[PDB]
RNA sequence: UGUCGGCUCAUCACAUCCUGGGGCUGAAGCCGGUCCCAAGGGUAUGGCUGUUCGCCAUUUAAAGUGGUACGCGAGCUGGGUUUAGAACGUCGUGAGACAGUUCGGUCCCUAUCUGCCGUGGACGUUUGAGAUUUGAGAGGGGCUGCUCCUAGUACGAGAGGACCGGAGUGGACGAACCUCUGGUGUUCCGGUUGUCACGCCAGUGGCAUUGCCGGGUAGCUAUGUUCGGAAAAGAUAACCGCUGAAAGCAUCUAAGCGGGAAACUUGCCUCAAGAUGAGAUCUCACUGGGAACUUGAUUCCCCUGAAGGGCCGUCGAAGACUACGACGUUGAUAGGCUGGGUGUGUAAGCGUUGUGAGGCGUUGAGCUAACCAGUACUAAUUGCCCGUGAGGCUUGACCA
RNA sequence: CUUGUCGGGUAAGUUCCGACCUGCACGAAUGGCGUAACGAUGGCGGCGCUGUCUCCACCCGAGACUCAGUGAAAUUGAAA
RNA sequence: AGGUGGUCGGGUAGAGAAUACCAAGGCGCUUGAGAGAACUCGGGUGAAGGAACUAGGCAAAAUGGCACCGUAACUUCGGG
RNA sequence: AACCCACUCCCGUUGAAAAGGUAGGGGAUGACUUGUGGAUCGGAGUGAAAGGCUAAUCAAGCUCGGAGAUAGCUGGUUCUC
RNA sequence: AGGGGAGUGAAAUAGAACCUGAAACCGUAUGCGUACAAGCAGUGGGAGCCUACUUGUUAGGUGACUGCGUACCUUUUGUAU
C-alpha cells in the first residue's frame, strides 16, 4: 500500500521528534585526569586506578 | 518464552558454537589475555573456568578428559603444569572480564578477558 | 523450595525396599468393593522408575488374560501396602520400554545371580 | 472477605490422606503482617487497614517512606498493601497472622500471573488455524477476516487481536484450605495459585462461598 | 480416549471380531469416550455363526483402552488395546462370556453384569 | 467498484429454535396445540455432490430466521463459472456455435491516513517528592443434560405417571497452574554404522538431517490438575390481584396498595482522576544576598542546589525496543567454587580368563544444562546530570 | 427429463461397478464392437502409513526486532 | 543462485564417473554485532485416534540391497 | 548416473532470475543428445500441427520511405473591461 | 579533502563545477501563537503581546475567542462528489 496524499512538512517533522540522540556516561580517571566511558577501560589502559593492558 | 533458560545462540549452529569456544579457551590459556566481544566473553567463562578446576588434580583420567574438551596438546600441557598449580587455592573465578569500548567496523561492544594472577 | 522439602519429608515414613528396573516384584494393593477391605496382588516386571522423593513412581507390567496391562504406582501412597522383589533381572538400560513390542520367549530377562 | 494476609508462593506439592486420595496443594508462606495505618470514615471517607510485610534494607527506603513506617513503630518491609475492611478494629503496630483462617474455609487467592510476552491470536484468544496443506499460502496461523465491507467500513472496538498475554492480576475463587501451620507460618491450599514461585499473593476469605 | 472411526475389538462371544465407533453418545459436541462410556458402533468383521452380522449398527460400552483410567492417588492403569462389549436395547450385554480383564469403574448399578462375568477385575 | 461455494473472524434485528414467565384449550396425568412477554447465554458430526440447498445415517436441550457489496480474495483457496488445447451429441456447405456434456489450464502489492490490538515519550493536574488509595465511567462473565429422594404419592377404569422443593454426577465453554499422568527438551548421559585425524596401540574428536538411534533435568505445554457461571436485592414485561367509584350493580385504576421472568440496575472479576470536573490520605525536603525597572505571578548577577529522579553497571518466571521488578561492596545481583539433587547406566587405567570376539573385579562406576543450599574467588567505582532557596491574588469565617 | 429404475459396495454413495431399454440427439475406415502389454492419462475402491485432521505442543536454523554503515520503490490537488 | 563444446580424474567403503569421508589443489561465497516476541520460510520429535481433512490422501509418512523360497486372473505365449 | 526434458508441491512475483530454486519426476543405443560450417524468410519460409516458431516482437517480423495516412472519436486551447 | 589568515585585483559572496544568479526544495536566528481540541485551512468581528516612531483615532508582525464557509478543470439534465 502507498499514500493517497503526500505528507506535509509539519507531519514528517512531528514524527522525527523522537529521533534525538542521548549522551553517554563519562567519568574522569581520578589519578590522572583522563576522560573515559563509565565502567570502561580508559583509552590509555587504566581502570579504577591501575594499569591493565600497557598499550 | 525463555524462562529460566541458560546459554546464548549467537546466530550459530550448535556445532559452530561448540567449536568456537574451544578456540577461545585454547587461545586464552596460551596468551593469558585476549580481546573479544562482550557477549562472547561472558559465555566463555562457563567453558574456560571448569577446565581450570579439572586441572587441579593431575591424573591420566583427568588429562584424557581435558584433551577431549580442548583438542590441543599444548593447552593440556599448559594446564596441569602451569595453571591448576598456580590456582591451587583459589575458590573459583580464575578469569577477569573488563569492558573496553566498541569496534570501529560495526560498533560492537568489546572486552578484555585475562587470567587473574598473570605473571605479566 | 527449601520448605517444600520439609513438608514432603514428613510423609516419607514407609520402608520401600531397594529394587531396580527389570526386577519381578509383587505389589499388595488395598481394594474396596463396599464395606470390606482386602489386599489384591499385582505381579509383573518393573520397566520404569522415578526418583523424586515423595513424588516417586514406578511402572510394572503383566499379561493378565492374554492382554498386557501396565500400572503406574505412587510409591508413598497408602494404597501401595507392601512390595517384595521376587526375582532380580539383569538389564543395561534404565527404562525397558522396548519390552512392549515383545510377547513370549522374546521378552525374557536374564536373572541376576548375584 | 475484607481482611486477609499477604504471602509468597512457595511452590506446589501433594499430601496423601489416610484413605489414599492425593490432594494437589500450593504452599504459601505468610510471614506475620504488620499494621501500618488505620483508615476510618472521619479521616478518609472509606474504611480500611494498611499492611506491610517482609524486610527492606535501610538504603532502599526513602526519607518520606521511612517516616511513615516510623509513625507506627513497625520497621520497613517490602511493599505496602491495603485491605478494605468492613467492621474491624486494628491499632497501628498490630500483628496479622495465618491464625485468622481454619481448615475447610474456602478462600480467594489474588496474584499476578506469569507473563507470555507478545502472543498470537491462537494462544491468546483460542483461535483455530487455517490449513497446513491443500494450497494455503503463508497464512497458517494468521487471524483472517477482521470486518465487513462499506458498512461499517471500520474495525469494531474490542476486536480480538494479538499482543501481550498478560502478567496481570487474577483471582481464583473458592479454594479450600487444607492445613494451617501456625509455628512455621504456612498456609497449605488445595489447587493452583496464579503467578510464579516467590511472587506476592493476597489471601482473603471466599467472596461467594455459600454452597 | 475413543473418537469416531476408532477401530476397537470385542470382549464377548457375541459374533463380532472388530467394531468401529461412529458416534460418542451423551452430549452435544462430545469428543472422546473413556472407560465406562457408551458409544454407537458398526460391525466390520464377524464370525460365521455368531448372533451379530456384518454391517449392524448397535450400541456398546468401552471397557479397555490404551489411554487408561486414573485413580484418586494419581495412579494410572493402561491396556494394550481398545475393547468393547456389545449391548442390546436394554443396555444389557448380548454375549454370555467375557474375555480379558476389566476395571472397577464398571461397578455401577447398570454394568455389574459384566463385572461378574469377567475373569479378572483391576 | 474482482461476481458462486469452502475456510478464518465476526457484528446487529426479532418475525424465539432451546432454556425463562404466562392466558385459552376439543388442558385428567405424562405429552401436546395456539397465542402473549422475553434477544442473557447457547444453538451437530459424517455419506453423495463444485455446490448454497437437498436427501440419507447417527446425535442434541435445541440443531432459529434474516441484514451486513446475496459481510469477509491489499485475510487464505480456486472445486464451479467465464480466454487460449482437445473430444462427444446436435446445428451449419463452410469458417464455426450451443444457461449441452468431458479431460487440462500463472490469484500481484514492503500499510501513508482513518480504524482496531498492544506498548511507550512529552506536558498538565499551581512548590516539589516517596507511597497507599476512592470510584464517574468502561469491559469480561451469564449455557445446560442425566440420575436419586419427595413418590409409584397427586391424576387415572387401567395402562401410565407428576407440580412444587432438595442432593449428586456430567457435556460444551473459559481462566489459572505444572504437584501427579504424559509430550518436547539439537545446551545431559549412553549404544552403534562409514570415514578422516590426534605419531602408533588403547582412548577420544570432526563430518555424514542432531549421521542414525535409546532415554531424559529445568522451562514451555495438554491430552493432565484446580476453579467458575450462582445465591440475593431493587425496579419491571406479559399475567394475577386487594380495596373502589364515575355508572345503587359490576369493574386490577380513575385516587390509593400488592405479587411477578435468564431481559434492566447492583451483587462476581478486571481496567479506571488526561473523571482538564485532573479527587483523597500519610510522610519527607528546601528558612541567602545584590542590582535594574516598563515597579509586581517582572528581569539580571553571585552563593547554594535538598527530598528525590535519571544516566551507568549485575540481572529477572519482566520483555520486540521500552516499561516494570531486584540489587550495586554496610553486597548473595550474575558467573564460578563447595555440598546435594536429578538423569544416564558399572568410565579410564589396571588385574584376571580365554587363541581371539568377549566376560568378570576394582564399581551403581564415571560424567551430569537450566534445580536446591551455602560461599565475595570474579564482575556490579572512588561518579556525573537534572530537580532549588518555604510555594500568587480576591473574598469569608475563626484566631491574633 | 434425471440424483431414470433394479442389483453390489458403505451406518449413510448426485460419483463407481453390473444390468434394463423410453437411443431428446449411438452405429460401421470423420470406422463399429472387443482386446494382452504399455501410460508423470480420467473415475472408483482396499492394505500399510502417517500432524492431512480432532487440536495443536515443544525444539533447531534464516528473516522479522534493536544498534553501527550504505541506501530504493510504486504513489501524491492541498490537508489542522 | 541462469547458460557455455572437449580432455584429466587419486585413497577407503561401494556394482559404479552414484553416495559419505579425505588427497593434490582450491576456498569460507565484500555489511557486521546483538536479543532470542507475534508471524513467515526450511526442518526434528510428538500422547490417544488413524483420512474423521479436502474438489481430490495435495503434502507428508511409508517401501527401498543381496541371496534363497514362493507367486493369481488373463494372454498376442513374449509377458503379467 | 553424466546428458536431454519439464509431471507435482512449496518458495519467489519491487525476484538471485523479463520464466528460476530446493525436494520428488520422464527418457537415458536411439524416431537419441551435441559442437563447427552451410541452406530456406515476410502473404514468404519452416512446422510428428500448438496458428506454433522466424533475434525477450508474430491470425503475417524488423527498419526506412509514401507520411503531418485517415480519425462524424476522446483530451487540451494561454491577457483585460 | 576542505578551510582560517595573508597577498593579486576596481571588484574573490569575480577562486577555476568561476558573469548575473530566480523558483521549487532544505536550514540557522529572532518575534508572536500553539498540549480539553474536531472538517477545503479562508474571510467579518476581535483581545492580548512584540517592534518602530510622528507616543497612541499611527505603522508593521502574530491571531486566543467567535459568525459564515464541502478545492480547481473537464464532461454533463445534473458533481464536495
Ligand atoms: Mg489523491
Ligand atoms: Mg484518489
Ligand atoms: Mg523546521
Ligand atoms: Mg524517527
Ligand atoms: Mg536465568
Ligand atoms: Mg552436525
Ligand atoms: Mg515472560
Ligand atoms: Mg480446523
Ligand atoms: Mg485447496
Ligand atoms: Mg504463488
Ligand atoms: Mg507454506
Ligand atoms: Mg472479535
Ligand atoms: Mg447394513
Ligand atoms: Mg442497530
Ligand atoms: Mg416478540
Ligand atoms: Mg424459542
Ligand atoms: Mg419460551
Ligand atoms: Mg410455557
Ligand atoms: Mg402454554
Ligand atoms: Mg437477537
Ligand atoms: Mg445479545
Ligand atoms: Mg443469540
Ligand atoms: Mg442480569
Ligand atoms: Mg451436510
Ligand atoms: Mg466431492
Ligand atoms: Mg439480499
Ligand atoms: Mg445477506
Ligand atoms: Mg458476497
Ligand atoms: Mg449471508
Ligand atoms: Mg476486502
Ligand atoms: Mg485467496
Ligand atoms: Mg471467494
Ligand atoms: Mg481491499
Ligand atoms: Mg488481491
Ligand atoms: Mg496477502
Ligand atoms: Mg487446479
Ligand atoms: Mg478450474
Ligand atoms: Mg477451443
Ligand atoms: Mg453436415
Ligand atoms: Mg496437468
Ligand atoms: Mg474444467
Ligand atoms: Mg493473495
Ligand atoms: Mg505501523
Ligand atoms: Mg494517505
Ligand atoms: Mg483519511
Ligand atoms: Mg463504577
Ligand atoms: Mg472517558
Ligand atoms: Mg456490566
Ligand atoms: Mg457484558
Ligand atoms: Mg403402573
Ligand atoms: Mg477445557
Ligand atoms: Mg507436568
Ligand atoms: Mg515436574
Ligand atoms: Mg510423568
Ligand atoms: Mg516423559
Ligand atoms: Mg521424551
Ligand atoms: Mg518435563
Ligand atoms: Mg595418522
Ligand atoms: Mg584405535
Ligand atoms: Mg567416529
Ligand atoms: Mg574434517
Ligand atoms: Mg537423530
Ligand atoms: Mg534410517
Ligand atoms: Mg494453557
Ligand atoms: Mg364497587
Ligand atoms: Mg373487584
Ligand atoms: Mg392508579
Ligand atoms: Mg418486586
Ligand atoms: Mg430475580
Ligand atoms: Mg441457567
Ligand atoms: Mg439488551
Ligand atoms: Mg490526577
Ligand atoms: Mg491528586
Ligand atoms: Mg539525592
Ligand atoms: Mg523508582
Ligand atoms: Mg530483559
Ligand atoms: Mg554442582
Ligand atoms: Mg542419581
Ligand atoms: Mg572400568
Ligand atoms: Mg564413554
Ligand atoms: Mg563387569
Ligand atoms: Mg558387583
Ligand atoms: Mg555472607
Ligand atoms: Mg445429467
Ligand atoms: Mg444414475
Ligand atoms: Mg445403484
Ligand atoms: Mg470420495
Ligand atoms: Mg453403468
Ligand atoms: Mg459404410
Ligand atoms: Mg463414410
Ligand atoms: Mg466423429
Ligand atoms: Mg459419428
Ligand atoms: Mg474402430
Ligand atoms: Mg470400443
Ligand atoms: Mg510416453
Ligand atoms: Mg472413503
Ligand atoms: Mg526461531
Ligand atoms: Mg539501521
Ligand atoms: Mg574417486
Ligand atoms: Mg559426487
Ligand atoms: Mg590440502
Ligand atoms: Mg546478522
Ligand atoms: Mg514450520
Ligand atoms: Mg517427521
Ligand atoms: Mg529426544
Ligand atoms: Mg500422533
Ligand atoms: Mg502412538
Ligand atoms: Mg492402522
Ligand atoms: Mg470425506
Ligand atoms: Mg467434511
Ligand atoms: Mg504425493
Ligand atoms: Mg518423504
Ligand atoms: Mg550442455
Ligand atoms: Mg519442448
Ligand atoms: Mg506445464
Ligand atoms: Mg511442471
Ligand atoms: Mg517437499
Ligand atoms: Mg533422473
Ligand atoms: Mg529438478
Ligand atoms: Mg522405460
Ligand atoms: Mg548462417
Ligand atoms: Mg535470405
Ligand atoms: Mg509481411
Ligand atoms: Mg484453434
Ligand atoms: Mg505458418
Ligand atoms: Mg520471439
Ligand atoms: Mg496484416
Ligand atoms: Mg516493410
Ligand atoms: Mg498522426
Ligand atoms: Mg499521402
Ligand atoms: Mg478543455
Ligand atoms: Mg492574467
Ligand atoms: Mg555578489
Ligand atoms: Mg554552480
Ligand atoms: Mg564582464
Ligand atoms: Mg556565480
Ligand atoms: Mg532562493
Ligand atoms: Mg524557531
Ligand atoms: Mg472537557
Ligand atoms: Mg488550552
Ligand atoms: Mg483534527
Ligand atoms: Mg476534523
Ligand atoms: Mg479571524
Ligand atoms: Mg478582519
Ligand atoms: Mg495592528
Ligand atoms: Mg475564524
Ligand atoms: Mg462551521
Ligand atoms: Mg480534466
Ligand atoms: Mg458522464
Ligand atoms: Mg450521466
Ligand atoms: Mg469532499
Ligand atoms: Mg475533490
Ligand atoms: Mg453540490
Amino acid at each position: 500500500a502507498v499514500q493517497q496524499n503526500k505528507k506535509s512538512r509539519s507531519a514528517r517533522d512531528m514524527r522525527r521528534s523522537h529521533d534525538a540522540l542521548e549522551s553517554n556516561a563519562l567519568s574522569v580517571e581520578k589519578s590522572t585526569g583522563e576522560v573515559h566511558l563509565r565502567h570502561h577501560v580508559s583509552p590509555d589502559g587504566f581502570y579504577r586506578g591501575r594499569k591493565v593492558v600497557d598499550k | 518464552m525463555r524462562h529460566r533458560k541458560s546459554g546464548r545462540h549467537l546466530s550459530r549452529t550448535s556445532a559452530h558454537r561448540k567449536a568456537m569456544f574451544q578456540n577461545m579457551a585454547v587461545s586464552l590459556f596460551e596468551h593469558e589475555l585476549i580481546k573479544t566481544t562482550l557477549p562472547k566473553a561472558k559465555e566463555l567463562r562457563r567453558v574456560a573456568e571448569p577446565l581450570i578446576t579439572l586441572a587441579k588434580e593431575d591424573s591420566v583420567a583427568n588429562r584424557r578428559l581435558a584433551f577431549d574438551r580442548t583438542r590441543s596438546k599444548a593447552a593440556v600441557g599448559k594446564l596441569f603444569n602451569d595453571l591448576g598449580k598456580r590456582y591451587a587455592n583459589r575458590p573459583g573465578g580464575y578469569l577477569r572480564i573488563l569492558k573496553c569500548g566498541f569496534r570501529a567496523g560495526d560498533n560492537a561492544p568489546m572486552a578484555y578477558v585475562e587470567l587473574v594472577d598473570r605473571p605479566v | 523450595n527449601k520448605i517444600i522439602q520439609q513438608i514432603e519429608a514428613e510423609q516419607m515414613n514407609k520402608e520401600i525396599p531397594a529394587f531396580a528396573p527389570g526386577d519381578t516384584v509383587i505389589v499388595q494393593v488395598k481394594v474396596k468393593e463396599g464395606d470390606r477391605q482386602r489386599l489384591q496382588a499385582f505381579e509383573g516386571v518393573v520397566i520404569a522408575k522415578r526418583n523424586r522423593g515423595l513424588n516417586s513412581a514406578f511402572t510394572v507390567r503383566k499379561i493378565s488374560n492374554g492382554v498386557g496391562v501396565e500400572r503406574t504406582f505412587q510409591t508413598y501412597s497408602p494404597i501401595v501396602d507392601s512390595l517384595s522383589v521376587k526375582r532380580r533381572g539383569d538389564v543395561r538400560k534404565a527404562k525397558l520400554y522396548y519390552l512392549r513390542a515383545l510377547s513370549g520367549k522374546a521378552a525374557r530377562i536374564k536373572e541376576k545371580l548375584v | 472477605m475484607t481482611i486477609g494476609v499477604v504471602g509468597r508462593k512457595c511452590g506446589m506439592t501433594r499430601i496423601f490422606t489416610e484413605e489414599g486420595v492425593s490432594i494437589p496443594v500450593t504452599v504459601i508462606e505468610v510471614e506475620p503482617n504488620r499494621v501500618t495505618q488505620f483508615k476510618t470514615e472521619e479521616t478518609d471517607g472509606y474504611r480500611a487497614v494498611q499492611v506491610t510485610a517482609g524486610e527492606r534494607r535501610a538504603s532502599r527506603v526513602t526519607k518520606a517512606q521511612a517516616g511513615h513506617f516510623a509513625k507506627a513503630n513497625v520497621a520497613a518491609g517490602r511493599g505496602v498493601w491495603e485491605f478494605r475492611l468492613g467492621e474491624e478494629q486494628y491499632a497501628a503496630g498490630d500483628q496479622i497472622t495465618v491464625d485468622l483462617f481454619q481448615a475447610g474455609q474456602m478462600v480467594d487467592v489474588t496474584g499476578e500471573s506469569k507473563g507470555k510476552g507478545f502472543a498470537g491470536t491462537i494462544k491468546r484468544w483460542n483461535f483455530r488455524g487455517q490449513d497446513n496443506t491443500h494450497g494455503n499460502s503463508v497464512s497458517h496461523r494468521v487471524p483472517g477476516s477482521i470486518g465487513q465491507c462499506q458498512t461499517p467500513g471500520r474495525v469494531f472496538k474490542g476486536k480480538k487481536m494479538s499482543g501481550h498475554l498478560g502478567a496481570e492480576r487474577v483471582t481464583v475463587q473458592s479454594l479450600e484450605i487444607v492445613r494451617v501451620d501456625a509455628e512455621r507460618n504456612l498456609l497449605l491450599v488445595k489447587g493452583a495459585v496464579p503467578g510464579a514461585t516467590g511472587g506476592d499473593v493476597i489471601v482473603r476469605p471466599a467472596a461467594k462461598a455459600r454452597g | 480416549m475413543i473418537q469416531t472411526q476408532s477401530m476397537l475389538d470385542v470382549a464377548d462371544n457375541s459374533g463380532a471380531r472388530r467394531v468401529m465407533c461412529i458416534k460418542v453418545l451423551g452430549g452435544s459436541h462430545r469428543r472422546y469416550a473413556g472407560i465406562g462410556d457408551i458409544i454407537k458402533v458398526t460391525v466390520k468383521e464377524a464370525i460365521p455363526r455368531g448372533k451379530v452380522k456384518k454391517g449392524q449398527v448397535m450400541t456398546a460400552v468401552v471397557v479397555r483402552t490404551k489411554h487408561g483410567v486414573r485413580r484418586t492417588d494419581g495412579s494410572i492403569i493402561r491396556f494394550d488395546g481398545n475393547a468393547a462389549v456389545l449391548l442390546n436395547n436394554k443396555q444389557e450385554p448380548i454375549g454370555t462370556r467375557i474375555f480379558g480383564p476389566v476395571t472397577r469403574e464398571l461397578r455401577t448399578e447398570k454394568f455389574m453384569k459384566i463385572v461378574s462375568l469377567a475373569p479378572e477385575v483391576l
